[PDB]
């Protein structure tokens, strides 16, 4: 339910560690005595950029605020390489979502 | 005898005024320039080859 790729069941590594953790005090302190961090790879991160890549294509169509990093070392085609792979890597967090087809039951059929 | 003179002419001369130029500054300009052209600055090229 929680929702996986379902083409890497091996999702985790995992590390455990015998010092707990400090509070830097500014509050009242709880009584810790066993903590969790975590990092994971989504694509939920694609509906993140999704918003921030049509804000670089509006500011961008519109050239506002380009006379300011220009005069100060750049040139505006820049800022379309940058915006080209950013649509490559909006391709990239799409590839990594494709629920994959099966290859298996194809043959050749048999010489003679 | 004729007795002696009773004639005088009048001092006289009519008012009138001559070359007085209608100087006004109430349509004193016509000269005009346009408040720039129209341009396109919205759109980008989406040149990606």
């Amino acid at each position: 339910s929680i929702q996986f790729v379902d083409w890497c069941p091996t999702g985790f590594k995992v590390g455990i560690n015998y010092q707990p953790p400090t509070v830097v005090p500014g509050g009242d302190l709880a009584k810790v005595q066993r903590a969790v961090c975590m990092l994971s790879n989504t694509t939920a991160i694609a509906e993140a950029w999704a918003r921030l890549d049509h804000k670089f294509d509006l500011m961008y169509a519109k050239r506002a605020f380009v006379h300011w990093y220009v005069g100060e070392g750049m040139e505006e085609g820049e800022f379309s390489e940058a915006r080209e792979d950013m649509a490559a890597l909006e391709k990239d967090y799409e590839e990594v979502g494709v629920d994959s087809v099966e290859g298996e039951g194809e043959e050749e059929g048999e010489e003679y | 005898h004729v007795p002696g003179g009773g004639s005088v002419q009048i001092v006289y001369k009519p008012v009138d005024l001559s070359k007085v130029t209608s100087k006004c500054g109430s349509l004193g300009n016509i000269h005009h320039k346009p408040g720039g052209g129209q341009v396109e600055v919205k759109s980008e090229k989406l040149d990606f080859k």
